[PDB]
């Protein structure tokens, strides 16, 4: 029977490889709490966790008691079309006045400095790493593409590459027809020469 | 075509089968005198030819 | 919950006819199929035997066909070895008896 | 227990129809075999035959 | 251990898994191809030399005739259909439509082992028995039936081999059609399936319609030989036999070629990183070629004495079938443009050679379509040049594209590109030196199926000699490359 | 060889790897019940040639 | 007057699974069709319904993703896909497939769409005629589910 | 509890993957041996017994797979395959009719006998009449087969309703 | 019509597929919600429960109340004391009612054969293995055919038919 497995817990096989933990891959052998809880030691972190846990318990109890023992003065039933499972979301994601524009601009600047450039650099590294993985004779890296490739849109390509090519093909067609007829028969419109 | 068309077609097929049955039997009966006459004629011709050759 | 209930104890349904048969012969498709069957039974079959009765004591005077003449008795010198050895047609039972054709029997098994 | 029931078998339409069709097919086979041997003059070694 | 041996045998004999049956089909197809190539080398050595250098007798030319007939049959029925259709058809068809197995799983195993019994009977009859069949792959009577050199049971066993091969192909065709029709994942419409799947479907439709007629023809041959009937003798119609055979015959060649088109399109989509140009057009052209191929069969019979109006009709129909193939060629040429195909890839260069050689073969075969001009080119080496620059230079290179593409995916090892380049380039050059001259030898008047030729045809056969040496080099390189593919390193040191 | 022929006479019967004799059952039963006085015995160990 | 009893369909297994819950199984095996060329032309010039699309969050946002459900084994990667052209710059010739871990937020950076392919296992009662005909409670189901989670169960193949 | 897979019939390994090919091989070698030595290597009844016994596996597996593995997708596949098989049989009959009628549609023919008119009373119907073809019995058999077709269609529809 | 000949909607492309008038009926609907195309000319009968079968091997998996709720009938002659309930189309629940009379189709040979395939035999993944001796015969036949083929090849090639030695 060999080494039969015991239980049926998850194993990384061909059908499943799991969801990678990038945080542990990057922060390997380095603590995370100096970034998530700056300036605190382990005992302070534990004490803070305990204090906040008790406070959260109290607040949750208060909220549940409130919601479960309040008198109903109004009933709100949203309007939806028949056959529709859920009502449409009443929240819009587009700024309407200029103050909302300024608020979203400040948010965008922060996000750019702190959430978008990190994504860009991570993706650039991922692309280069895929290249390195496929390099060295394993895959077809460097066989085509690169940064010197000339990428053209559909309109540019058809207008500047396809039509001139077909034009040259047509001219070649006519010229070859005439030259081949002359070569074989020795005339242009009279079939064989010295015969008719 | 509907079911009525198919019933009509089956009726026509039955009529054709009946026609063929009757025609076959009547023709088989009707060729007996002709075949007998042909046999007698060829028998007579054979005997006459043998007599002449002898 | 499962449909197996109606498989184990299917409902019983009430008819106004003495049997399903009668009830099932009110559909026009079944009626037309029965009509076709009756057409074939009535017309051709009863007529066939009628002709058999009408010409029971009369000859079949159709002239015989002419297959192979006397001068072509050798079939132009063509080989005529059947796969069963002799030179007899498969269903010419009488001709087989004049050429055995069955003395060369094999074994029941490979040996 | 699983026991064959001739009563139910004979009170079933599919059993009757298939048996009748098999019988008619056997009759047809025997009749066609009877015309291949003792009816015809031409064998399988001819042009039309 | 007995348990391990029985497990292996049962794994490869009781299987009904499409992947396993696909690899079995591929292996058998490659082996049959190699055997046919060896026989072809014997043929070429007979042709390359003067004075019957190999057979040494005029009474023994039946050996050469056996060679040509078995070469034709092996290469057509046992090499290119098991590889083109059986191998990638079973392996890929369920995968591309997102299903588990083909419908009728058992019939797949039945099909493969029917192929195997056919190969076994054929090899035992034509190798281990004396005086085999010597009538070309087109088993024309009365040569096949009424002939002194064809009396043994080897001929009958070969005919029954043709029967079993037909049975296997029919089973495969039915299975492919049924699986593609009903087993597509939700959201995949019939005409959006992969182009290879559609080509397999049309090939299957071709095989279903025509094989029973070939079965009838071969049974006629068997009955003539054994029951001593005159179906095709002097009181018969050898032309009837030819009509039936060729009603099967041309659908067979289009069956051979269409899956190569499907595979080439699929692999192109994979290796150029761009979709097919005019996918709908290519699919419709495939189905059009499939349908039109059923109305042209008698273009192989322009000299048997057809009616003049029938000759005109068959030339017309051949032109009609020419049209959609041109559409497909233009679609391929435009597909390759604006792509990013790998520039050091045996698949890319094999595609180039496939395209060029197929265009050349199509043109040469379009010359043969005209009835009148077929008076001067029937049963010459022009026809051999045609159907070898098609079969042995386009269909073969399509299978080489598939081979150099799917090996890293089936086995998980890369491909030795330089080695494979040597193989492919020498295969191209060596074949072009053997087959191209045949064309100009056909026009000059050389007849086919002859081991000895007049002194006027020396240069063509000298060029053929050169080509045969190059072909030997190329095929040895190929087999050695594959052996090296599955072998670990043999030298290693410290630098 | 003969052993293979012994268990194939009953196609629905056990095989060599799943057949247990009465003595083997008794030994397994003694082993399972952790009797103090059951002194386990060593199976006959064979070298290469014997096998 | 007579009594008739229609002959029931006795088949079990896959057939009885299909006939117990025809909505779910039909959903699994119901073919849906895509637009032809003229239909694509007729669809591309249809109008939006209201000005909501100018304000709301589209279907496929980081907060309103496209959640899809497959059947399989827990933890097995899910096969999903587009029909192409969710964006102007994305290909549309043929369907494009994807292999993604289950129960995770994935983003297609071809079109820009966030999706939640996830797996629901089709655990069903052993179809041998012992299925329950009336409402069942959580006890027996609790035992079966515990055994399946800890050890696994056979496949209906 | 069981885990439910796709609707597709996954498939089972079987011995029919090689038994049917071996049966074909046996039949063809039997024919070859009968051709060579004009005798039977194995009794024909024994051969037919082997052939019948090999093919009893189909109904058994069919029963046990219908009881357990069947749904509408599988049924549609099976019915489409049945249709294709019927089509193949039709094509086989077409090929054999082609074989038969090839020399009959072509009216002119070189005959051993005379078929011109005004030479004998019966010559003018020699080529266009094979007057031994058992027409009466053929019509009787036709009636039998019409019986079978109509009865079977009636019963099929009746049970289907 | 080609469309109707090839089992399509027909002339009207918005039309359904089933035509129960000429035998093209819906098996799924019949099995799940009964043949509602016979609804106008058939009626359920309403008033021996199924509890007598509560101890059988396959019906013991059900609760006692479930079998008590089911009422049985001989299934041959109309119970003269039983009222008639109209069969209502478009109602998916009337086929599952417990108030209507039913018939115990558990002694049907097909029922017994199915449950035996599930409850009366050891489960084999291969139906051919479900019959042990037949599988033995089949593998023996395979070996016999192999031997026959080998012997025939040997005899035909060498010209000696093994009967003289
Ligand atoms: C698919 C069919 C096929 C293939 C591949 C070939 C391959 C070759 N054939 Fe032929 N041939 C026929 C089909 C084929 N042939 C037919 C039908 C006839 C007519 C028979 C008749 O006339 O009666 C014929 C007849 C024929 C003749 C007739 C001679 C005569 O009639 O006078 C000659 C001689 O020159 C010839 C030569 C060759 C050569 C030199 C090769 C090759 O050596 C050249 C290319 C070599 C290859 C390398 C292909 C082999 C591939 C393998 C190595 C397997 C590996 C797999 C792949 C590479 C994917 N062939
Ligand atoms: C897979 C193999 C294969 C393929 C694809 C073909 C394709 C074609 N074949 Fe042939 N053929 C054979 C395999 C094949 N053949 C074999 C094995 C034999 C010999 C059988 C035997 O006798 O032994 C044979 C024999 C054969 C003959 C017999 C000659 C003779 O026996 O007398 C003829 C003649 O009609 C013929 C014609 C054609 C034509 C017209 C095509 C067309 O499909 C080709 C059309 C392709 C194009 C035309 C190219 C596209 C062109 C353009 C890019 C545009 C140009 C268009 C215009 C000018 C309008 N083939
Ligand atoms: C001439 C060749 C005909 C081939 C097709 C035969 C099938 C056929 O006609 O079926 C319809 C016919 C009639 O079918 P029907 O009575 O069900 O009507 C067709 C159904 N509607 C009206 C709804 C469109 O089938 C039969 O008559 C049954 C026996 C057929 C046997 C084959 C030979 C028939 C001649
Ligand atoms: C393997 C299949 C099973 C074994 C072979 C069966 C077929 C044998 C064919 C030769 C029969 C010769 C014979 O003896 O005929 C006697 C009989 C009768 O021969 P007969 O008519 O000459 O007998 C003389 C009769 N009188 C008295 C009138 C003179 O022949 C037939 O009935 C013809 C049967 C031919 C076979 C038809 C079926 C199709 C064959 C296979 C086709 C496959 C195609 C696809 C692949
Ligand atoms: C050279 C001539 C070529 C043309 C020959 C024309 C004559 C007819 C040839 C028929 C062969 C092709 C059959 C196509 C499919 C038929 C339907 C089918 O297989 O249904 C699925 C089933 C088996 O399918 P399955 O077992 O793979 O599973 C399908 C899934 N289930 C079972 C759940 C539905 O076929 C049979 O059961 C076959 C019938 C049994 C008896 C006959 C056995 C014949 C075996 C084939 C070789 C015969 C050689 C002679
Ligand atoms: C003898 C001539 C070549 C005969 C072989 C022709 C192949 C026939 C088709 C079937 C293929 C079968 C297998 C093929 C095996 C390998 C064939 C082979 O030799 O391929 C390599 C040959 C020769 O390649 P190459 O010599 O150009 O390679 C040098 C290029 N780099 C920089 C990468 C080292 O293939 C081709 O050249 C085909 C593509 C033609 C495009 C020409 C571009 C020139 C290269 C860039 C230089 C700088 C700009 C110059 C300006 C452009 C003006 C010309
Ligand atoms: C449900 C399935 C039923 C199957 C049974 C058959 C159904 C009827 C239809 C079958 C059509 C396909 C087979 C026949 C086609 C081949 C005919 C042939 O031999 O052609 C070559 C012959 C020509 O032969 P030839 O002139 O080259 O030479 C004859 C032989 N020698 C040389 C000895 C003189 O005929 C033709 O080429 C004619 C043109 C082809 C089209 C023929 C159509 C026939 C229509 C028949 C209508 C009546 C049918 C019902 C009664
Ligand atoms: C004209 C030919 C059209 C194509 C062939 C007919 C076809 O596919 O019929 C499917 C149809 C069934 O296909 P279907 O399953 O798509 O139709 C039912 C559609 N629903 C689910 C909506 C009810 O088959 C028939 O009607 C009978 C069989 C015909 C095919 C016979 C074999 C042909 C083999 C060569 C191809
Ligand atoms: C769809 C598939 C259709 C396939 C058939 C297409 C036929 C096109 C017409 C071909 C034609 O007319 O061929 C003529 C040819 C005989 O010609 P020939 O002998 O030269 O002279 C006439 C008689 N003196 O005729 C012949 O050789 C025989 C008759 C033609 C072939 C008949 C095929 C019948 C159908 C077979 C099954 C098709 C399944 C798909
Ligand atoms: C300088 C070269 C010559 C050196 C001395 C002579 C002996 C050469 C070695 C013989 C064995 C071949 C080498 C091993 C190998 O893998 O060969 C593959 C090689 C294909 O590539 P290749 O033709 O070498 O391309 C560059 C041109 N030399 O070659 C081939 O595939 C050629 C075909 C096989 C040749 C060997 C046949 C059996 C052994 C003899
Ligand atoms: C030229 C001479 C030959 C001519 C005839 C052959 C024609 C060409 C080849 C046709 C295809 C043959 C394929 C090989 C078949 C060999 C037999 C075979 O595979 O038998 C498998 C069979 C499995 O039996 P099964 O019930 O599955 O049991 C599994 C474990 N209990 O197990 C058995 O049957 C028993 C074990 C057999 C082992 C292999 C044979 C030794
Ligand atoms: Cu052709
Ligand atoms: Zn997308």
């Amino acid at each position: 029977l060999g080494h039969m497995r015991v239980g049926a817990l998850w194993q990384s096989n061909a059908n499943s490889r799991g969801l990678p933990n990038l945080l542990k891959e990057v922060m390997a052998a380095e603590p995370i709490y100096p970034y998530t809880h700056p300036g605190l030691s382990a005992k302070q972190i534990l004490w803070n966790t305990k204090f906040n846990l008790k406070l959260e318990k109290d607040l949750i109890s208060i909220a549940e008691s409130a919601v479960q023992s309040q008198t109903v003065n109004k009933v709100v039933i949203p309007t939806m079309l028949t056959g529709d499972v859920n009502p449409k979301s009443p929240a819009s994601v587009v700024a309407k006045d200029k103050y909302q524009l300024a608020k979203q601009m400040a948010e965008f600047q922060y996000k750019k400095s702190y959430f978008e450039k990190p994504w860009g650099y991570m993706f650039a590294y991922y692309c280069d790493e895929d290249r390195a993985r496929l390099c060295g004779g394993i895959g077809y890296v460097g066989h085509h593409g690169g940064g010197d490739a000339e990428i053209l849109s559909y309109t540019e390509y058809v207008s500047t590459v396809v039509y001139p090519t077909i034009f040259y093909m047509a001219i070649t067609f006519v010229v070859s027809l005439f030259l081949m007829y002359y070569y074989i028969y020795g005339t242009f419109f009279s079939s064989t020469r010295n015969r008719f | 075509p509907s079911s009525m068309a198919w019933t009509i077609g089956w009726g026509f097929y039955a009529a054709w089968i009946m026609k063929e049955t009757w025609n076959l039997r009547s023709s088989s009966v009707g060729w007996t005198p002709i075949t007998l006459m042909e046999a007698y004629k060829t028998k007579e011709r054979y005997l006459r030819s043998k007599a002449m050759m002898e | 919950m499962s449909t197996n209930k109606n498989v184990f104890f299917p409902p019983a349904l009430h008819l106004k006819e003495n049997s399903i048969f009668q009830y099932k012969f009110k559909n026009l498709a079944v009626r037309h199929d029965a009509a076709r069957l009756g057409i074939i039974l009535a017309g051709p079959t009863l007529f066939y035997w009628f002709t058999v009765y009408y010409f029971k004591g009369m000859p079949n005077g159709l002239p015989p066909v002419l297959l192979n003449p006397f001068v072509n008795r050798n079939y132009r010198g063509q080989k005529r070895d059947m796969p069963w050895g002799t030179d007899c047609a498969f269903l010419d039972t009488k001709c087989h008896e004049e050429k055995d054709t069955w003395a060369k029997r094999g074994p029941f098994f490979i040996i | 227990p699983l026991v064959f029931d001739p009563k139910r078998a004979f009170n079933d339409e599919i059993f009757l129809c298939c048996s009748l069709c098999c019988i008619i097919f056997l009759i047809f086979l025997f009749n066609q075999y009877e015309e291949f041997a003792h009816e015809l003059s031409f064998d399988i070694r001819e042009q039309f035959g | 251990m007995i348990n391990n041996i029985m497990h292996m045998i049962n794994k490869y004999t009781l299987t009904t898994s499409h992947k396993i049956i696909g690899i079995l089909y591929g292996y058998m197809g490659y082996i049959a191809g190699i055997l046919g190539y060896i026989i072809s080398m014997l043929i070429r050595m007979e042709l390359n030399t003067q004075g019957l250098a190999i057979v040494r007798k005029v009474k023994e030319v039946t050996i050469y005739n056996n060679w040509i007939t078995i070469h034709g049959l092996i290469m057509l029925f046992v090499f290119i259909m098991p590889v083109g259709i059986g191998f990638y058809g079973n392996y890929l068809i369920p995968m591309l439509i997102g299903t588990s197995e083909l419908s009728m799983p058992r019939m797949n195993g039945i099909s493969f082992w029917m192929l195997i019994v056919g190969v076994v009977i054929f090899v035992i009859s034509n190798v281990l028995m004396s005086k085999p069949i010597s009538s070309g792959w087109t088993l024309y009577p009365p040569l096949s039936t009424r002939d002194a050199d064809n009396i043994g049971v080897n001929i009958d066993l070969s005919l029954l081999v043709v029967h079993v091969l037909g049975i296997s192909s029919t089973i495969g065709s039915v299975n492919y059609i049924t699986t593609n029709k009903y087993n597509r994942h939700v959201g995949l419409t019939f005409m959006n399936i992969n182009i290879y799947n559609f080509s397999i479907i049309v090939t299957s439709i071709l095989l279903i319609g025509s094989l029973p007629i070939l079965g009838v023809a071969i049974t006629g041959l068997l009955l003539d030989r054994n029951i001593n009937s005159t179906i095709y003798d002097v009181i018969g119609d050898p032309v009837l036999y030819q009509h039936l055979f060729w009603f099967f015959g041309h659908p067979e060649v289009y069956v051979i070629i269409l899956p190569v088109f499907g595979l080439t399109s699929l692999i192109l989509t994979s290796i150029i990183h761009k979709d097919i140009f005019g996918r709908e057009g290519m699919m419709y052209c495939i189905i059009s070629i499939g349908v039109v191929g059923y109305f042209v069969w008698a273009h192989h019979m322009f000299t048997v004495g057809l009616d003049i109006d029938s000759r005109s009709y068959f030339s017309i129909a051949t032109s009609i079938i020419s049209i959609p193939t041109s559409v497909k060629m233009f679609s391929y040429i435009n597909t390759w443009a604006s792509g990013r195909g790998f520039r050091g890839n045996n698949s890319s260069w094999s595609f180039f050679s496939f395209l060029i050689c197929f265009c050349f073969g199509g043109f040469t075969g379009l010359l043969l379509s005209s009835g009148s001009l077929d008076i001067m080119l029937h049963d010459t080496y022009f026809v051999v040049g045609h159907f070898h620059t098609v079969l042995s230079l386009a269909a073969t290179f399509g299978l080489l594209i598939a081979h150099y593409f799917f090996l890293p995916i089936i086995f998980s090892y890369s491909i030795f590109e330089s080695f494979s380049f040597y193989h492919t380039f020498l295969l191209l050059v060596g074949a072009l030196l053997v087959f191209y001259p045949m064309h100009l030898a056909g026009l000059s008047g050389m007849a086919r199926r002859v081991p000895e030729y007049a002194d006027i045809f020396i240069p063509f056969m000298t060029v053929g000699f050169h080509g045969t040496f190059l072909l030997i080099f190329s095929t040895l390189t190929f087999i050695r490359s594959y052996f090296q593919f599955l072998s670990h390193i043999n030298h290693s040191n410290y630098l | 060889i003969r052993n293979r022929l012994l268990f194939t006479l009953n196609p629905t019967g056990y095989t060599e790897d799943t057949y247990v004799t009465k003595e083997a059952l008794r030994r397994q039963a003694l082993a399972e019940s952790k009797n103090l006085w059951y002194l386990p015995e060593r199976p006959v160990v064979a070298d290469q040639l014997e096998t | 007057d007579s009594v008739h009893v229609f002959r029931p369909e006795f088949a079990q297994g896959k057939f009885r699974i299909d006939l117990d819950q025809p909505a779910k199984q039909n959903k699994l095996q119901q073919q849906i069709y895509t637009l032809t060329d003229d239909e694509r032309e007729m669809y591309e010039d249809e109008p939006y319904i209201g000005v909501d699309h100018l304000y709301e969050a589209h279907k496929g946002s980081k907060e309103n993703p496209v959640v899809v459900e497959a059947i399989g084994v827990h933890g097995n990667d899910v096969f999903t896909g587009c029909l192409g052209g969710c964006h102007k710059d994305a290909a549309d010739a043929v369907a494009y497939y994807t292999i993604v871990p289950p129960n995770t937020l994935a983003v297609c950076i071809d079109c820009g769409i966030h999706f939640v392919a996830r797996i629901n296992e089709q655990l069903t009662f052993w179809p041998d005629g012992t299925q329950p005909w009336e409402k069942v409670d959580f006890k027996a189901v609790e035992g079966f589910l515990y055994k399946h989670y800890k050890y696994g169960s056979p496949l209906m193949i | 509890m069981i885990l439910n897979t796709n609707i597709n019939y996954g498939g089972r390994n079987s011995r029919l993957c090689y038994l049917i090919p071996l049966m074909v091989h046996t039949i063809f070698l039997y024919l070859a041996y009968l051709i060579y030595y004009n005798i039977n290597l194995i009794n024909i009844y024994l051969l037919l017994i082997i052939i019948i016994f090999i093919n009893i596996e189909w109904p058994l597996v069919i029963i046990y797979e219908y009881i357990y593995l069947t749904n509408y997708n599988i049924q549609n596949n099976l019915l489409y395959n049945i249709a294709t098989f019927i089509f193949l049989e039709i094509l086989l009959f077409i090929g054999f009719y082609w074989l038969y009628i090839n020399n009959i549609i072509h009216y002119p023919n070189n005959l051993p006998y005379n078929n011109n008119i005004a030479v004998n009373l019966l010559d003018h119907l020699n080529h266009n009449n094979n007057t031994d073809i058992c027409l009466y019995i053929i019509l009787h058999n036709l009636l039998l087969l019409l019986y079978v077709t109509l009865i079977l269609q009636l019963v099929h529809r009746y049970v289907q309703l | 019509m080609l469309s109707r000949l090839l089992h399509g909607p027909g002339s009207d492309k918005g039309h359904g597929y089933f035509h129960p008038d000429h035998g093209l009926v819906d098996s799924a609907a019949q099995n799940i919600r009964g043949p509602y195309w016979h609804a106008e000319n058939m009626q359920f009968m309403q008033q021996e429960t199924a509890a007598q079968s509560s101890k059988l091997p396959v019906l013991s998996a059900q609760d006692g109340k479930t079998l008590q709720k089911i009422q049985l009938t001989d299934g041959s002659k109309v119970p003269k004391a039983a009222t008639l309930v109209k069969w209502n189309p478009k109602s998916v629940h009337q086929w599952h009612s417990d108030d209507i009379l039913r018939v115990d189709m558990t002694k049907h040979p097909e029922w017994v054969r199915t449950m035996r395939m599930f409850h009366g035999t050891v489960w084999r993944h291969r139906p051919e293995f479900r019959h042990p001796w037949f599988s033995r015969g089949s593998r023996a036949s395979g070996i016999i055919m192999l031997v026959f083929g080998a012997v025939a090849y040997g005899e035909i090639t060498f010209g000696k038919r093994l009967g003289g030695v």
